[PDB]
């Protein structure tokens, strides 16, 4: 990895949902879904069979 | 900046220059810069290989 | 949570309860699981293999 970045969500000035979402976010991390279902939209084909 | 919309979740930097202007939560997913290539035939040339 | 100050600049995990009870700046060093293991036990020389 060359570089470091992060996808992180927008919102204005003082809203009180970044808190709520940090929270959430971290649940939903220590959850593993994010995994599975980055896995999932990300999965495409697969290797095939090349030895 | 002007609320025309709520809570944007879309690829998005997390810029200073961004970060300054507009408010961040913490990161799902973390980006990174990588080289993109394809894999080797395996073939080389004549004089190498002996 | 008391106030002895503001600060803790320490690797400190920022987990759901930790965010639950504790304010927290943007990451700056991700951390992950990984595995550590042994390279090759590599016990050949080239003085009496031949
Ligand atoms: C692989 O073969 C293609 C033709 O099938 C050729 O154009 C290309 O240069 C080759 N690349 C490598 C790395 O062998």
């Amino acid at each position: 990895l060359i570089d470091s970045k992060g996808y992180g969500v927008g919102t204005p000035m003082g809203s009180p949902y970044r808190d709520k979402i940090t929270i959430a976010i971290l649940q939903l991390q220590e959850e593993g879904k994010l995994h599975m279902m980055k896995e999932k939209w990300w999965r495409g084909n697969g290797c095939p069979e090349e030895e | 900046i002007d609320h025309k919309a709520d809570l944007a979740v879309a690829p998005l930097a997390i810029t200073y220059v961004r970060e300054k202007v507009i408010d961040f939560s913490k990161p799902f997913m973390t980006l990174g810069i990588s080289i993109l290539y394809r894999k080797p035939n395996g073939t080389n040339p004549g004089v190498f290989s002996f």
